[PDB]
């Protein structure tokens, strides 16, 4: 049936229906407009009023206006014909290449896989980026998380786990830009195309775009990364087959939430957050994940508002991850990329009956140094060195450069390094830290283990100079 | 001559001491007043969003 | 007629709330019979809420409200360039009418994905610290961010004045018009900079827009999106423009208070939840076009104010992440004397290399990574040559106010210092060494600096040219 | 005729059945034995308003009688308000009955327009040698004044005041914004005792304007605009060149902060209010030059928990082009005026603006004082006899420099017994050149102390010994 | 069921800072205004009525017991926090973890200095 | 009533810190907005009608004086609390107490570096 607009402001648009009400989900459409304009019902407010979200802006509506009930939630293509072309939130092809001619629709609202569809495996992923590998690595089919503040390296990190571990994987990408930059996209879809793994030609595509950035009202921010899991979940069942799901940036997700919670008349929360932060990251969250019929290696960026783990958005997001690379502004200014923190981050994986005692005892050996290290940091900071025995100042010598060891130059950065980009085996990885930890490198300069890959190179950067 | 070197090189420690503490606490002041102006902002807020729902 | 017209139910409490208006829509603008404009912002059962465009103090309970049929919007075209504009659009430089032809929506939405291509053209600004180290393309979107009077809105200023020497030339993709947005800013401080831009020839390229401190807070949240519409004219026309907006700090606050009157759920600092998205839709709008939408760009220069360097607050990392890098500008530096005040250890460009000349790369593409290894650590080793040479190229990064350089006479004076000339000379007379060089340079070997610009490159043949300059003026002078 | 609807603390609404009075304007409770102004803040719908009392509302009545003046509050102007002190409303408070003016002017006035700005930067000699030379102020500007009590901060207000009288002819007003009752007593005798308030004869330089601590925000909020009026008449009707002195600012936001409390609404960062910058901004865009003339506004500025971006100070400091750091340390030195002359700023000190020779001595004066501190900071520790040949000169010059920036007031001449110097620019300048350049080492530091021109550090060396 | 049928039973809660979240949320929902850090009024009451509910029994009542190992996260080590200091509050003892000590290798993070459980019956055991 | 009729009076406000939280009870159940600290924004205004109206008047007024001594409690000694801020802008000094003081024997436990008089000399004979 068909409904009147009765109040807009901003995304927020109440509609008013004679006959037969839209359930909760359901997807309107506004009658009237150059472009298809979508409300999302979201509350029964009663008297015969839903309360809805636009997908689209909302300038040029008109109380009065009409809006007719589709019958079902946004609906959207999925299937290998998404490969290579880039959707909206709605589903529209926004890459001028026509219509997406899918066999299979589906709903972008689903309940997540219930708790007897879980799967239990763990098997490594590796990634030739050694802080990751080395402290807290990833799994095939697990959920990664990547957490910084603002301009700290999330998007490099993102774009060096597509170059480095998509080829590798034998199967389908989807990436899903929420509330990031426009640019960003247009970027990634050329370089596709360049590099091959989008095709404009043929079917041999391997990676589906989907996009709603920082220039969309928040509605649209608030659904994309459905739309995105939507498009991953079709592969990971109706074929029941490896898919790897890339998104940035999920906070975005939760910030919408909180634009919109403020006009659809809920009490605020702590820090003005929607009431319901937990809960809406819940049930999006739930559905990215691994079951039965397949495997969904998903890696999400994660902003953290004001450098601020603590903040209630980054805060609840660590529950939902298996493994999680902690990026730290601090860390960057030592000039240490990537710049995660060693003492931050963390994996379900690193575990020796796992990964092995060797690989475990190095890692847990340099977090120790490096603990240690930060223990003696307040009694330097106003004491200095001299203070320490000789003991203590090879704790420290030993600290340095291995944080200056888990640095790397990455492919994707050397448009700012100026520096060739590096990938470090596993193997190479677990000794070279371990020869580190054994003293078996006292004799170099810390400025040697600086922006190398494996260790046989600071040793030859070591020789460069006199 | 060990006193002399001993009492100069004392001086310097300390002199050096008291000018990282003093950086310091330009830092942690700095900390100290962006804290102290959001714990006013903060506690304000929750009295008003209680007065609103009342 | 309650279709089209309506009347003020009350006022004062920031929104005017209209009875009627039946027919008007979402963010259409309305007029009161006082003259002042709105935007139809709150579309209620029984009220018409309008956020005004002036002082509201001037409207009753009571008064005739009048619907113009239009979605918010600005006068737009090259009629404006020259011209003094208040956020609406409306001269305020006594010159009289504008004379436009043509109005843009002041809200609408940026350019996707397909209509853009990477940005790969200089937008050239004429300070060494920047067209070295945190080069701009067209179509790019770099924050200018610190502490107050640390030098934030002269980075702007010379980059407009720099575009005289294109603007007066032939090469017309090399073309720039420049739109200054100030928000926020007292109205004396506004006249002394069009007096400026005046005085060097840069008005008649330039649109000024201003949103001033007795201004009513919805014309400073205005302002903004109004200069980036006459900005998106020239972007969508096959032309090149530069937008300053100074500040987005005063823009947030005004947003601010504007939020607090209508009652939205405060955050930090007491800021709606849609302050990011305020920033965001903006500063997308700055972009590169592909061909097929004309090859055009809108360069933006967004400024931050942060408090005793506190760039890790709510509005500047906002900002820094929606921006493609920042310049960041530091009062101990400042004080010191270190002008432009540049923190190039902080400082980036989230494009790099993409967007300049091969002459650059071959001088900055090794005094980039020089400097964030020093500021770290701020007889020995190499560490302590890391301290020696940071200092010289510091002092070589130094540049007056009002003193544009072009990129020739750039990779020049780098190359002195990057090549490890000026390595035996003492920090305090690398400055002289500067001025004396570059106006020999330019005296007599006005074919070398000719050869490195035309060639975009310093090819074999320059580069020995200028190995036996530097070297030989290097000695010889009175000390 | 309006009637009283509620009553809520300094909160009243009206109504009125026909003629609604526009915001801002004033009203005037019927039946009260002292004069109650009301002024509208909101339209609240229903023919009701929303107002400010400006003064307690103890015995309202609701269905009270309150008239629409038909304009916003309207206050004496001319020259008959110098040496006066009124309140808010314009009213005489200083028992000295009516203020005889042929003029009354509305408080909120519009800041004149870009079209009426002037386009140059423009120096206002001060005669203080410390100011003018380090920090100098500019016509039209904003200048903050910082420091507590004890400080000579009320001596240099009357200096300012008494020698912009002096040497340019140009008139000041005080506005007292939140200021205690017994302080304004205080300024009020101290002034009358310097001369720039004469109770006799029509020769004040100043006028008073005081909304003290114990009035309702509402009053507290406006005296800067009531102070910024009677400015305004002798800037356009006389053509002239004001001085406004605003004691403090902190006071003005304070009183901001609480009518916007009053009004209901939602407090922003740090508990102030929506319109913090905008409050600041209608009232600071009015002091500027014009082509009539310039108001120029000497503003003393508390900061709170010692924090400058509190948003009080860091609202404030926008509108500054220069600031004046008054130090107990200086003072304890026994240098007066206790400027510091390190601290001080000024937007001004550009070669372009006051001149290639007026900056050069400037910067250099600067510098030498900065060496004198590392200098001192190696005596401490070791001993004079640890530094160089060239070292204990610049230290000797040095010492000569801060007492050559020492000046005796006219002001101050009822006190210590010492005749007061007000010195040229050019005096100044030259006068601090020689010191640098080293025409004045065979002197002793005691004949720069406490003079005026350079003609008295030469003549003073004679008498002494 | 087990307590009062004279059995033995240990419940494990993990974690009770996830529950005043959602008990946060439904109540605001609900319309009852929000209290210190946009909780219920009633916060303490929900954690406090719960952790009652583990008892030793005596004989006459079956002997049975219940004991409770409650899980509260804190933020950077913040347990002067508000719900963390409400069950600190509440138990018996507290057993807290540290990530400095887990870093530098000791594995259980146990800060032994800081935790504590209340005596202990004579028996944990005789040798031990 | 002393003061206007040639007499000398001292009042002593023991203490303030108590009557603005009288004053905060009253205000936030009469539901007035609330601001910084939970007090209403007419606080200040509360303290500063109260001590001005301490004078010393002149003869021709009768000569009379009245003299306040506010007590203010802070809490952990911070002044830049809100009441204390207020009353410490309101009065014509401080007289500044410290338990570091007490213990040490300082007995009366007077900071006098952190006390002032800004009536100071004035008030004093010749002699002392
Ligand atoms: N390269 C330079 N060399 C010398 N002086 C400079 C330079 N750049 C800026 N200045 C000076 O620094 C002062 C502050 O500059 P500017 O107004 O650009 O800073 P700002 O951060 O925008 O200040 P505001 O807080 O007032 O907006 C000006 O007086 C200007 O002349
Ligand atoms: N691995 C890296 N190597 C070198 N530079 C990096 C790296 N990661 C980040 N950066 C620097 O930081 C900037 C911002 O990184 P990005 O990932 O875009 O930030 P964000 O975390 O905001 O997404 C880059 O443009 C680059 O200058
Ligand atoms: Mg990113
Ligand atoms: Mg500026």
């Amino acid at each position: 049936t068909t409904g009147r607009i009765v109040a807009v402001i901003g995304a927020v648009v109440d509609v008013q229906f004679d006959e037969g009400l839209p359930p909760i989900l359901n997807a309107l459409e506004v009658q009237g407009r150059e472009t298809r304009l979508v409300l999302e019902v979201a509350q029964h407010l009663g008297e015969s009023t839903v309360r809805t979200i636009a997908m689209d802006g909302t300038e040029g509506l008109v109380r009065g206006q009409k809006v007719l009930d589709s019958g079902a939630p946004i609906r959207i293509p999925v299937g290998p014909e998404t490969l290579g072309r880039i959707m909206n939130v709605i589903g529209e092809p926004i890459d001028e290449r026509g219509p997406i001619k899918t066999k299979q629709f589906a709903a972008i609202h689903a309940e997540a896989p219930e708790f007897v569809e879980m799967s239990v495996e763990q098997e490594i992923l590796v990634t030739g980026i050694k802080v990751v590998d080395l402290l807290a690595p990833y799994a095939k089919g697990g959920k990664i998380g990547l957490f910084g503040g603002a301009g700290v390296g999330k998007t490099v990190l993102i774009m060096e786990l597509i170059n480095n571990v998509a080829k590798a994987h034998g199967g389908y990408s989807v990436f899903a830009g929420v509330g990031e930059r426009t640019r960003e996209g247009n970027d990634l879809y050329h370089e596709m195309i360049e590099s091959g793994v989008i095709n404009l030609k043929d079917a041999t595509s391997k990676v589906a775009l989907v996009y709603g950035q920082m220039n969309e009202p928040p509605g649209a921010r608030a659904r994309v990364a459905l739309t995105g899991l939507t498009v991953a979940e079709y592969f990971r069942d109706q074929e029941g087959q490896d898919v790897l799901l890339f998104i940035d940036n999920i906070f975005r997700f939760t910030q919408a939430g909180s634009e919109v919670s403020a006009l659809l008349g809920r009490i605020p929360s702590a820090v003005g957050y929607q009431p319901t932060l937990a809960t809406d990251m819940g049930t999006m969250q739930e559905r990215i994940t691994t079951t039965k019929k397949g495997s969904i290696t998903s890696v999400q960026a994660i902003y953290v508002p004001a450098d601020d783990l603590t903040d209630p958005a980054p805060a609840t997001t660590f529950a939902h991850l298996d493994a999680t690379t902690v990026l730290s502004r601090a860390i960057a200014e030592l000039g240490i990329y990537p710049a995660v923190d060693p003492l931050d981050s963390t994996s379900r994986i690193m575990d020796p009956n796992i990964v092995g005692s060797e690989h475990y005892d190095v890692a847990r050996g340099v977090q120790k140094i490096l603990q240690d290290y930060k223990s003696l940091q307040d009694i330097i900071a106003i004491l200095g060195m001299d203070e320490l025995s000789e003991e203590d100042k090879l704790t420290v010598s030993r600290a340095r450069k291995i944080q200056r060891f888990l640095s790397q130059p990455f492919q994707v950065a050397e448009v700012f390094t100026g520096h060739l980009g590096k990938l470090v085996p596993l193997k190479e990885t677990i000794k070279g830290f371990q020869q580190i930890l054994a003293g078996e490198y006292d004799h170099l300069p810390e400025q040697a283990f600086y922006m190398v890959g494996p260790i046989e190179e600071a040793v030859a950067k070591a020789d460069k100079l006199a | 001559e060990s006193t002399t070197s001993e009492q100069s090189a004392r001086m310097t420690a300390m002199d050096n001491a008291s000018k990282n503490a003093s950086e310091m606490i330009d830092k942690l002041t700095l900390t100290f007043n962006r804290t102290r102006q959001a714990v006013i902002t903060k506690e304000l807020i929750e009295i008003i969003s209680g007065a609103a729902a009342l | 007629d309650l279709e089209e017209t309506g009347r003020v139910l009350s006022i004062g409490d920031g929104i005017a709330r209209v009875h009627g208006l039946r027919n008007v829509q979402a963010e259409e603008m309305v007029e009161f019979s006082s003259g002042l404009k709105g935007m139809s912002l709150n579309l209620e059962p029984d009220n018409v809420g309008v956020v005004v465009f002036g002082n509201d103090k001037l409207i009753k309970e009571g008064d005739i409200v009048k619907r113009t049929g239009a979605i918010v919007d600005v006068p737009v075209g090259e009629e404006l360039l020259g011209r003094v504009v208040d956020a609406l659009g409306n001269a305020i430089d006594g010159k009289g009418p504008i004379g436009s032809k043509a109005r843009r929506r002041v809200g609408l939405k940026a350019p996707g994905i397909i209509p853009r291509i990477s940005v790969r053209e200089p937008m050239q600004t004429g300070i060494k610290a920047v067209d070295s180290l945190v080069p701009i393309g067209r179509g790019q979107r770099e924050l200018i961010i610190g502490d107050r009077q640390t030098g934030k809105t002269s980075i702007a200023i010379d980059t407009i004045i720099n575009q005289k020497r294109f603007n007066d030339g032939t090469d017309e993709k090399k073309k720039l018009y420049c739109i200054y947005v100030a928000i926020g800013q007292k109205r004396s401080t506004v006249a002394q900079l069009v007096k400026r831009l005046t005085d060097a020839d840069a008005m008649k390229y330039t649109i000024v827009v201003s949103a001033t401190a007795s201004d009513a807070a919805p014309l400073q949240y205005l302002a903004p999106y109004s200069g980036c519409s006459m900005g998106e004219y020239f972007r969508d026309n096959g032309k090149h423009a530069l937008i300053i907006y100074d500040d987005l700090s005063k823009q947030a606050v005004a947003y601010r208070q504007m939020s607090l009157l209508l009652r939205r759920p405060p955050g930090r600092e007491a800021y709606p939840g849609d302050v990011f998205y305020l920033h965001s839709r903006l500063l997308e709008r700055a972009a590169k076009m592909n061909d097929a939408f004309g090859g055009g760009s809108l360069t933006a220069l967004p400024v931050i104010e942060t408090q005793a360097g506190d760039v890790s607050a709510y509005i500047p990392t906002n900002v820094i992440s929606i921006t493609d890098g920042q310049i960041f500008l530091e009062t101990e530096l400042f004080y010191k004397g270190i002008r432009p005040a540049i923190n190039v250890g902080l400082s980036v460009s989230r494009v790099g290399s993409a967007a300049q000349t091969r002459a650059m790369k071959q001088v900055a593409g090794t005094m980039k990574l020089e400097l964030a290894q020093y500021r770290e650590v701020a007889l020995d080793a190499a560490t302590q040559q890391l301290l020696s040479r940071g200092v010289r190229l510091t002092e070589l990064l130094k540049q007056g106010q009002y003193s544009p350089m072009a990129i020739e006479e750039q990779v020049a004076v780098i190359y002195a210092g990057v090549r490890g000339y000026l390595d035996k000379l003492e920090p305090s007379k690398i400055t002289k060494f500067e001025n004396a060089f570059l106006s020999h340079v330019i005296s007599q070997h006005q074919a070398l600096l000719s050869k490195i610009r035309t060639d975009g490159k310093i090819s074999e043949e320059s580069d020995a040219k200028l190995k036996e300059i530097v070297t030989n003026f290097l000695a010889g002078f009175e000390a």
